[PDB]
């Protein structure tokens, strides 16, 4: 087997948007996990369910790698048991989850002179995500008892906005992106396997 | 009301990007989402 394709997800070009956040199925490779772990200065890199330095000696039935961009404040969202326009909103991981949440700042690739418009969030929704859900939908949210007939106004807006990310931002307020790589177990035969 | 002052707070997040306060548009969106959230 080759080489799992993890550069393609760490060092593409353009990330996802977090309310359509973009999932990636790794399988039938070998994973050589330290490239990972030295592909930049990363602000979060925390393991459920793994050891981190033990990646290179597992296998799992697949690696599924999810990807997007949010908000250095945004970031502590991305973590089972966490609430938040993010968490409920965008990307909800589920309690008992198995992988890891890895984030580093990106504000030299995606920030923007006159500001980066390219990345939205969901700001308005009924209820929250299930874990894993993926919400696209850009219907006129109904925040009143008047129908909205897909006309934006008074009581009802467009659910999405842009984060409009500016290098002269606060860190906080700064793009970061973020990888979230589930290892999934099945009864089955595993054929992600570390480099060792 | 609770309705007309969510408009009035959207209205200003929207006003603020549009005059390049961006960051504090930003702020005011984390305004919203906890102001719907109460009951």
């Amino acid at each position: 087997t080759n080489l799992c394709p993890f550069d393609e997800v760490f060092n593409a070009t353009r990330f996802a948007s977090v309310y359509a956040w973009n999932r990636k199925r790794i399988s039938n490779c070998v994973a050589d996990y330290s490239v990972l772990y030295n592909f930049a200065p990363f602000s979060a890199f925390k393991c459920y369910g793994v050891s981190p330095t033990k990646l290179n000696d597992l296998c799992f039935t697949n690696v599924y790698a999810d990807s997007f961009v949010i908000r250095g404040n945004e970031v502590s969202q991305i973590a089972p048991g966490q609430t938040g326009n993010i968490a409920d909103y965008n990307y909800k991981l589920p309690d008992d989850f198995t992988g890891c949440v890895i984030a580093w700042n990106s504000n030299k690739l995606d920030s923007k002179v006159g500001g980066n418009y390219n990345y939205l969030y969901r700001l308005f929704r009924k209820s929250n995500l299930k874990p894993f859900e993926r919400d696209i939908s850009t219907e006129i949210y109904q925040a009143g008892n008047k129908p909205c007939n897909g006309v934006a106004g008074f009581n009802c807006y467009f659910p999405l906005r842009s984060y409009g990310f500016r290098p002269t931002y606060g860190v906080g307020h700064q793009p970061y992106r973020v990888v979230v790589l589930s290892f999934e177990l099945l009864h089955a035969p595993a054929t992600v396997c570390g480099s060792n | 009301d609770k309705e007309w002052i969510l408009y009035k707070i959207y209205e200003i997040m929207v006003r603020l990007d549009e005059e390049g306060h961006g960051e504090a548009s930003l702020m005011v969106s984390d305004l919203i989402y906890e102001f719907m959230k109460r009951d």
